[PDB]
């Protein structure tokens, strides 16, 4: 079966029809990337000193 | 011919794979060998069934892969002459790069070997190892690969001949004399005077030789698929690509072990 | 068994994946969905214990 | 060429306004450590 | 939509997942690089209070994962996958499934890197992981075996990529592709395929060298027991010099295709520049041991070294050299990639000549493992690798993804990226020729300025790439209306002078490779017929 | 006034200097198990390596020595 | 008399001699215009090993025929090298004390 | 030859087995399957680890 | 000899070997700002001229001479830029006659010194383990992290030749002053020389990963003169 083509149907990301807002996924998404490292530095801080 | 039974092929000779589910089961297999067995070597899962599960459950599914794979080269009949180059190709160049990860082993056997540490007594190999002589039974497994190589290629040429009792002969006697090979392989590491852990020449010594040995019972489960589907009348007499690539797997091999066995049995000692 | 064309007549005249064509890869693919599926949900839940960096209990 | 103004000159009039700003903008590409240094404590500010 | 996306063997939709895990992998790193430099902008123990082994694994995290899960993916794997079947007429990959497993064993190697710096402090070596630092007297756990087992697949990953590249572009070209008539990325996309195969196999070993004599008792580098520390060193940067070519081959491509496209002209010499790239690729392993003037090889070896560095130097200048006359006499249309290609000449010629500052064996014992050794690497593979990667989105993406993005937001990236990170890494070298070390959490408080003004900027170039993150937002719901409101730039070739606008309306793409013919976002069956050419 | 130490020997004229430190070590103790038991001007070779190399490597080859686990053995009967 | 020095290098002539069999086994093989290069390729190197490995043993009869004329060798080559060293000791410190 | 030969050294008393060198037995962790001194064809005849007196 | 803030050249002269090395860079960059000056011409007249050209010179695609020009021209600059460093590169391994010899051996996050030439007629080797003074029992002018309790002290217009090694983690005995940075591997001994041409304090650093205590491993070697330096070997 080939696969349908179009605009919005080349991404994994569901764009137009949804029912929360895109901005929600598209910025949660680099926000758990650019969150990591801070819970890696959290994991690190609370196994040796305080925080 | 009529166009309209010629538009309803597949138009150029490569191939369209259908959407198989065996790169992501065999990664999960992958991901989950690495953690179990970078968790199991500190000591921090009891036992060694979760990386014998794992090592297990990645062998099963890469057998599934090559189930599928052989169903659809001789099954479903996509592999055309375009398609069988191309994986001629992919398999040299994969086995360019084992022969590079051979060539990494032997840079670190000549650079601890011809300058030698202070503390191997300054002369290899060193103080006290009893090094294994090369002319007893590395003689017997230096001549049974030439053997091997002889009657695959024999083999090999009554099968593109015709003959089916000539080219099923060759394939058995190669694939009983090399796992008598890799036995008395086993024999000979089994009553050996030094370890793995016993200093840098059992070290590299040990990791060179065993990746041969691990790559020649590769070879042998490679050879035992190609036998069991050479009995059961897949390979033709001009379409024999999967057979091809393991001869030239075992005679490349059988070049890596002169050169391994010369360099680590006569020169070395 | 020179049962081959009896096999290309099969797999090419069917709709399933081919991963599900064969008529014996019933016993070849349930049990192994069960083995992956434990094999590989299994060491996500020692991970939090390597974590908190209780070793096991061994000896 | 062989008849207009010369060459030489039609190539100066283009050529001299543009070594100036050259030296301006790889003054200040490579110069702001002289900026950032002339105004912090070590200079005596 | 599960067969489409988990299953997927087929190569357009295989680079988008790779792009995915890159900006992901990318962002994770930049947050590392934020962490490190907001921690050493000044001296005394700022945020993180004292616990060097945390900096440690703090920069082991941002140098193995932004090289090896951001560069190396959204330049050999994302856009090699998309565009090398793409430009050379295949209707997709040859081994399809084995470009699927190599993306998807990238980010299991992610997520046991990540699960690495979590475990038992931390391993903390930097990202050249050596022995004995990294033995099991003098660092104990099981930190560093799963971050070399991210290693050992990512290592796979990359390998299994090269081989499907190499195959097909050796067989599966269109009807016409003679064996030099290839677009000069598909060229670049061929010998990183090679060096690729003939460069990782010598460092797993190396590393599995390391893992079995961590753990399985064996004597490769642990010395007091037969073994030495500096064949780790020798076997390690075999491939760490070409790995860095291997991240930057690409890099020179896409540069080549853009300036090519931006300037309506041919690049300069076209079978001159694919004879000095396939040189600077098979001279790449004879200079691997340029990073290891200092360890007690003997002034003849080190004489050698440094004779052969520089011919490395010599066919990269004469590709920047080609650049400047294919960029000369053109007609120079200022976007947004063409902004990033003039930049990247500039800042990785300014990399490459300090470079060459480092490979006199006798100058390198005045700089090794100092700062000066960052500016240059920090040019040459930040600068280098990524404004060709910014030069390979802004120029690609209205094809692939099918939406145009905003300008003038780009522009404001572009500018706010080059001088946010102009300021982070030039310091650097006065630091380097003033005596800092490398790696170490912070310093002796002499040198207290040039660290404060690199933290500064340190914070526009990570600014610039969250503008980066709304661009990429204001292009995924805002395409159709860039197309028709009159932000963006529609034709990325203009027009000619003397031709006319219903003229250019039936031709509207001069290209001179396959990729802006097929339709914004292509056919998942593109070529079903052949793509024929003489 | 004097300072007077090793100058520099023809046979290693490299960067390392491991081998020629175990090198005149064995060598001192091949020059007094052998001719003489002590009288000598093979105190060259003491001062050589009392110069060079370090008191820890001095100390663990002669444990090394004393338990007879010694790599490079020195000509002891 | 000759077996000192070319003996000396045994695995250099040993693996010269395997390059040049496989290539004087490959030009011999190649002439033959009917097979594919994969099985030429494989038969050379098996006539190549097959020939290196022969002379393998027969540089074990020469090499015993050297051991008689240099009996119990890699320990008194070691004493002469002993020797200049002892000499290289008490040539230096006679000119140390008397000069 | 060396089956005899074995034979001949199974019957030594481990006192009597030589106290060999600093490379030779190295153990920097100890091996997480079996008593902690056994590798995979770890011979109990040839491979004796000697405690040190 | 030691870090200025906001500076942006070496730290000055103490060796031969520094002053060598810094008229080599001196002349290896005095030979690179051309390439850089006319490279960075290039593009600013380049994107400056060409981007107010409406058409474009597209018949224009190779021409041998100017090709060869550019190929032959980094290959003579690169060659009168590999001519001086050789010359460094074998003079700063001769190591002929040095006067007296220093070990410097570095263990986990300090260092330990021995001086072995026997004239302290005490009888014994002499060593000090040179750790660093901890960051709260500064004294009202230390330099921090890069001071030391028991430095290193070496004569003034002697050779002096000095190994290295370790016993653990890879360190590097670097000093940026004297010109003088040798990795401390732990297998092997490797040997530098020195002639210190003016007496004061010269400061360094570790510059190899150690682990933890990295920053916490400085250098310290004050240069004195030859009977200061034989009064000290004689009392310490
Ligand atoms: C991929 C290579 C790479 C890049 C780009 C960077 C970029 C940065 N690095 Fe560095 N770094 C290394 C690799 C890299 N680094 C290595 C190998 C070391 C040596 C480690 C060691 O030896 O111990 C090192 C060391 C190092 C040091 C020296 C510390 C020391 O060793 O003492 C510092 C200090 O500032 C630092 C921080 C930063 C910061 C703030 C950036 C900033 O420039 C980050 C900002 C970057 C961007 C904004 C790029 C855009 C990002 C995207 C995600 C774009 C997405 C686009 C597409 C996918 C098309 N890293
Ligand atoms: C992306 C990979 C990459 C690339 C392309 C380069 C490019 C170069 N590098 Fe770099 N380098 C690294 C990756 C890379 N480097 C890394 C990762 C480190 C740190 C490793 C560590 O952790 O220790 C490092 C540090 C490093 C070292 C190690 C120093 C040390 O650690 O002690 C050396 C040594 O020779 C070096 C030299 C060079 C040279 C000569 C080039 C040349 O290829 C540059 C070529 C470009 C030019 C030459 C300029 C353009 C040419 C002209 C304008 C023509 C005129 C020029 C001349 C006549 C010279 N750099
Ligand atoms: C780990 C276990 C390794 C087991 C290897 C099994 C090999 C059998 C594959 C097969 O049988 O593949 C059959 C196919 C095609 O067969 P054909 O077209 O010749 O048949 C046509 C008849 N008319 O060959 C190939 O495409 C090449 C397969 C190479 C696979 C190499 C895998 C190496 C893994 C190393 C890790
Ligand atoms: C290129 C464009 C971006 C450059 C930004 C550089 C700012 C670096 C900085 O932050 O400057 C730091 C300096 C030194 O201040 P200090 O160390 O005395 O302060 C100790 C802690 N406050 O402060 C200034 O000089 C303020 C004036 C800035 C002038 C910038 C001119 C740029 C040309
Ligand atoms: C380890 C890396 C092993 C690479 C083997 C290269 C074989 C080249 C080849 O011929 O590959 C042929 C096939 C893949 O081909 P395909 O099904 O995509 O081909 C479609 C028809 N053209 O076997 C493989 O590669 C499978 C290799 C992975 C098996 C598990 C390894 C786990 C580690
Ligand atoms: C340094 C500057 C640092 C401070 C910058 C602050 C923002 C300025 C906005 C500029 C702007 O807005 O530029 C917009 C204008 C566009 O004008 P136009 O010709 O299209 O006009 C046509 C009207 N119809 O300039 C340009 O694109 C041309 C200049 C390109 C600059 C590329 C720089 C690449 C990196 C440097 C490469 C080497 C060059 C330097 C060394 C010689
Ligand atoms: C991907 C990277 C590929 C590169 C691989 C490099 C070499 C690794 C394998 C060497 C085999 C050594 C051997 O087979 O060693 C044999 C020894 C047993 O000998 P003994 O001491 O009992 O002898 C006793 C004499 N009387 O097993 C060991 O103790 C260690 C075993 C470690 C586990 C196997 C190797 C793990 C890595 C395999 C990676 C394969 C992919
Ligand atoms: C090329 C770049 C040239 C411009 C640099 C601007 C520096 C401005 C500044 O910050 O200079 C500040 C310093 C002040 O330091 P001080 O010694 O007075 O400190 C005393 C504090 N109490 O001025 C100088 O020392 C010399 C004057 C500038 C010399 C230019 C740099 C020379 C070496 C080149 C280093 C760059 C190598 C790059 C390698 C590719
Ligand atoms: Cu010692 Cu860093
Ligand atoms: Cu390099
Ligand atoms: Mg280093």
């Amino acid at each position: 079966v080939h696969f349908k083509d179009g605009v919005y149907e080349n991404i994994p990301f569901k764009v137009k029809g949804r029912k929360t807002p895109y901005a929600l996924s598209h910025f949660g998404f680099f926000a758990i990337g650019f969150a990591v490292p801070f819970v890696a530095c959290y994991v690190q801080l609370k196994k040796s000193g305080a925080f | 011919m009529t166009h309209l039974e010629r538009s309803r092929h597949q138009q150029h000779p490569f191939h369209m794979v259908m959407p198989s589910p065996w790169p992501i089961v065999v990664s999960f297999a992958l991901l989950s060998l690495a953690l179990s067995t970078a968790l199991t070597m500190h000591g921090y899962i009891g036992n060694m069934n979760m990386v014998y599960l794992a090592l297990f459950v990645l062998l099963t599914s890469s057998i599934l892969w090559f189930r599928d794979i052989v169903a659809e080269a001789t099954y479903l009949g996509d592999h055309t002459m375009a398609v069988r180059k191309g994986i001629n190709l992919g398999f040299l160049m994969f086995v360019l790069s084992e022969v590079l990860i051979f060539a990494g082993l032997f840079w670190a056997y000549f650079h601890s070997a011809m300058s030698p540490d202070v503390t191997l007594g300054a002369c290899w190999p060193p103080v006290g190892i009893e090094a294994v002589q090369p002319t007893e039974l590395p003689l017997l497994n230096t001549i049974i690969l030439l053997s091997s190589g002889a009657t695959v290629t024999y083999s090999h040429h009554a099968l593109i001949a015709g003959n089916r009792n000539k080219a099923l002969s060759g394939l058995l006697i190669t694939f009983w004399l090399i796992v008598i090979f890799v036995t008395c392989q086993y024999i000979e590491y089994t009553n050996a005077a030094f370890t793995i852990s016993d200093g840098v020449y059992g070290s590299v010594f040990y990791a060179g030789t065993g990746l041969h040995f691990l790559h020649m019972v590769m070879l042998a489960a490679m050879l035992g698929v190609n036998y069991w589907r050479m009995r059961n009348y897949h390979l033709t007499a001009g379409h024999h690509v999967g057979y091809e690539t393991t001869i030239i797997y075992t005679h490349v091999l059988d070049v890596i072990w002169l050169f391994l066995y010369v360099v680590f049995y006569w020169w070395g000692v | 068994a020179n049962k081959v064309i009896q096999l290309q007549k099969i797999f090419q005249s069917s709709t399933k994946p081919l991963w599900w064509r064969h008529p014996r890869s019933a016993l070849y693919l349930y049990p192994f969905y069960a083995i992956f599926a434990v094999a590989v949900v299994t060491p996500l839940l020692y991970i939090p214990n390597a974590i908190r960096g209780i070793k096991a209990k061994k000896a | 060429g062989r008849i207009g103004e010369s060459w030489v000159i039609t190539e100066g009039r283009r050529l001299i306004p543009e070594i100036f700003q050259w030296s301006a903008v790889l003054s200040v590409c490579l110069g702001w450590p002289g900026a950032v240094y002339f105004f912090s404590k070590a200079r005596k500010a | 939509m599960v067969q489409r996306w988990l299953y997927s063997t087929n190569a357009k939709d295989i680079a988008v997942l790779y792009f995915m895990l890159a900006i992901f992998s990318g962002m994770a790193g930049t947050a590392m690089s934020l962490i490190i430099r907001l921690e050493l902008a000044a001296p005394g123990s700022q945020y993180l209070h004292g616990n060097s082994q945390l900096f440690n694994v703090l920069v082991v995290g941002h140098a193995v994962l932004m090289i090896f899960f951001l560069v190396m993916p959204a330049l050999i794997g994302g856009f090699g996958n998309y565009l090398l079947p793409l430009m050379i007429g295949a209707t997709d990959t040859a081994f399809p499934r084995i470009n699927n497993i190599a993306f998807w064993v990238l980010p299991m190697g992610l997520v046991c890197l990540v699960t690495s710096t979590l475990v038992e402090s931390g391993a903390g070596t930097g990202w050249t992981v050596y022995p004995p630092l990294s033995s099991i007297q003098a660092h104990s756990g099981p930190s560093v075996d799963l971050a070399i087992f991210a290693l050992h697949l990512t290592s796979i990953s990359s390998l299994l990529g090269a081989i499907n590249f190499i195959v097909t572009t050796l067989n599966m070209r269109t009807n016409g592709m003679t064996m030099h008539k290839l677009p000069l990325f598909v060229w670049s996309i061929f010998i990183t395929a090679f060096l690729l195969l003939l460069s990782l196999p010598v460092l797993s070993a190396g590393i599995t060298m390391l893992l079995l004599d961590r753990n399985f008792n064996t004597s490769f580098f642990e010395v007091s027991g037969g073994g030495d520390p500096i064949l780790y060193e020798h076997l390690f940067w075999f491939f760490g010099h070409p790995e860095v070519y291997i991240l930057i081959i690409p890099g020179f491509g896409i540069i080549s295709h853009v300036v090519s496209t931006y300037s309506k002209k041919p690049v300069f010499g076209e079978i001159s520049m694919v004879y000095a790239m396939a040189s600077i690729g098979l001279l790449g392993f004879l200079v691997w041991s340029h990073h290891m003037y200092i360890v007690g090889l003997d002034a003849d070896t080190r004489a050698y070294f440094t004779s052969a560095t520089m011919i490395i130097a010599i066919p990269t200048g004469i590709k920047i050299f080609s650049w400047l006359a294919t960029i000369h006499g053109g007609s120079i249309r200022l976007a947004t990639p063409m902004l990033y290609a003039i930049a990247f000449l500039f800042l990785f010629t300014m990399g490459g000549l300090t470079g060459v500052a480092l490979a006199n064996a006798s100058l390198d014992v005045a700089f090794h493992d100092t700062y000066y050794v960052v500016g240059h690497f920090h040019y040459v593979l930040s600068m280098g690798a990524i404004f060709s990667l910014f030069a390979g989105y802004y120029y690609w993406s209205p094809q692939i993804l099918g939406l145009n993005y905003n300008e003038k937001l780009a522009q404001i990236q572009f500018w706010l990226i080059f001088i946010g990170a102009n300021v982070i890494f030039f310091p650097m070298h006065f630091l380097g020729i003033n005596g800092m070390p490398r790696r170490i959490p912070d310093y002796p408080d002499a040198f207290a300025g040039w660290n404060y003004v690199a933290s500064i900027g340190s914070f526009i170039a990570t600014l610039s790439l969250f503008l980066f993150i709304y661009i990429l937002y204001d292009q995924l719901v805002n395409g159709l209306n860039n197309k028709v409101n009159n932000k963006s730039v529609i034709y990325n070739k203009a027009p000619d002078f003397v031709e006319s606008n219903t003229i250019f309306n039936l031709n509207t793409v001069k290209s001179s490779s396959i990729e802006f013919l097929l339709t914004s976002p292509p056919a998942v069956h593109s070529f079903n017929t052949p793509a024929v050419q003489s | 006034s004097p300072l007077h130490t090793v100058g520099f020997d023809a046979r290693f004229p490299q960067q390392n200097q491991t081998k020629h430190c175990w090198q005149s070590y064995v060598d001192y103790h091949k020059c007094v198990n052998m001719k003489g038991e002590d009288f000598a001007p093979c105190k060259v070779f003491w001062k050589t390596y009392n110069a060079l190399c370090p008191l820890d490597w001095i100390e663990k080859w002669d444990d090394q020595r004393e338990k007879g686990i010694f790599a490079g053995d020195i000509n002891s009967d | 008399k000759f077996v000192e020095g070319l003996s000396n290098n045994k695995y250099k002539i040993i693996t010269g001699a395997w390059a040049a069999s496989l290539y004087g086994s490959w030009v011999i093989v190649n002439k033959d215009p009917i097979m594919t290069k994969a099985q030429k390729i494989v038969q050379a190197r098996m006539y190549a090993q097959f020939i290196t490995v022969g002379l393998l043993l027969a540089s074990v009869g020469l090499s015993m025929y050297e051991n008689k004329l240099h009996p119990n060798k890699q320990k008194v080559n070691e004493m002469r090298r002993w020797e200049n060293a002892l000499r290289v000791a008490e040539e230096e410190e006679r000119l140390e004390k008397e000069g | 030859e060396h089956a005899e030969h074995r034979e001949h050294l199974k019957h030594v008393p481990d006192s009597e087995w030589p106290r060999d060198y600093e490379f030779m037995n190295i153990r920097s962790k100890p091996f997480f399957w079996g008593d902690g001194d056994k590798t995979l064809f770890w011979n109990p005849v040839v491979n004796r680890h000697i405690e040190h007196d | 000899d030691v870090p200025t803030p906001y500076a942006c050249y070496f730290q000055d002269s103490a060796t031969p070997n520094q002053e060598g090395i810094l008229e080599l860079h001196d002349n290896i960059m005095f030979y690179l700002l051309v390439i850089l000056g006319l490279v960075s011409w290039m593009l600013y007249t380049i994107v400056m001229t060409y981007s107010k050209n409406p058409i474009a010179y597209k018949y224009i695609k190779h021409g041998q001479t100017i090709e060869v020009i550019w190929t032959i021209f980094p290959a003579v600059i690169l060659l009168i830029i590999a001519f001086p460093s050789f010359i460094l590169l074998y003079l700063c391994d001769e190591v002929i006659s040095p006067a007296m010899t220093i070990k410097a051996i570095g263990y986990q996050w300090y260092w330990k010194y021995e001086y072995s030439d026997f004239i302290n007629d005490s009888g014994e080797t002499v060593e000090f383990e040179s750790y660093v003074i901890p960051d709260e029992l500064l004294e009202e002018g230390q330099l921090r992290l890069l001071d030391t309790d028991t430095s290193m002290v070496v004569p003034v217009d002697t050779h002096i030749r000095f190994v290295v090694t370790a016993a653990d983690v890879i360190h590097d005995f670097a000093i940026p002053s004297l010109g003088i940075k040798v990795d401390a591997t732990p297998g092997r001994l490797n040997q530098v020389s020195a002639l210190i041409q003016r007496e004061g304090v010269f400061y360094g650093a570790c510059s190899e990963l150690c682990g933890t205590g990295h920053a916490n491993m400085p250098i310290k070697i004050e240069a004195v003169s030859l009977p200061k330096f034989l009064e000290w070997l004689n009392e310490q």
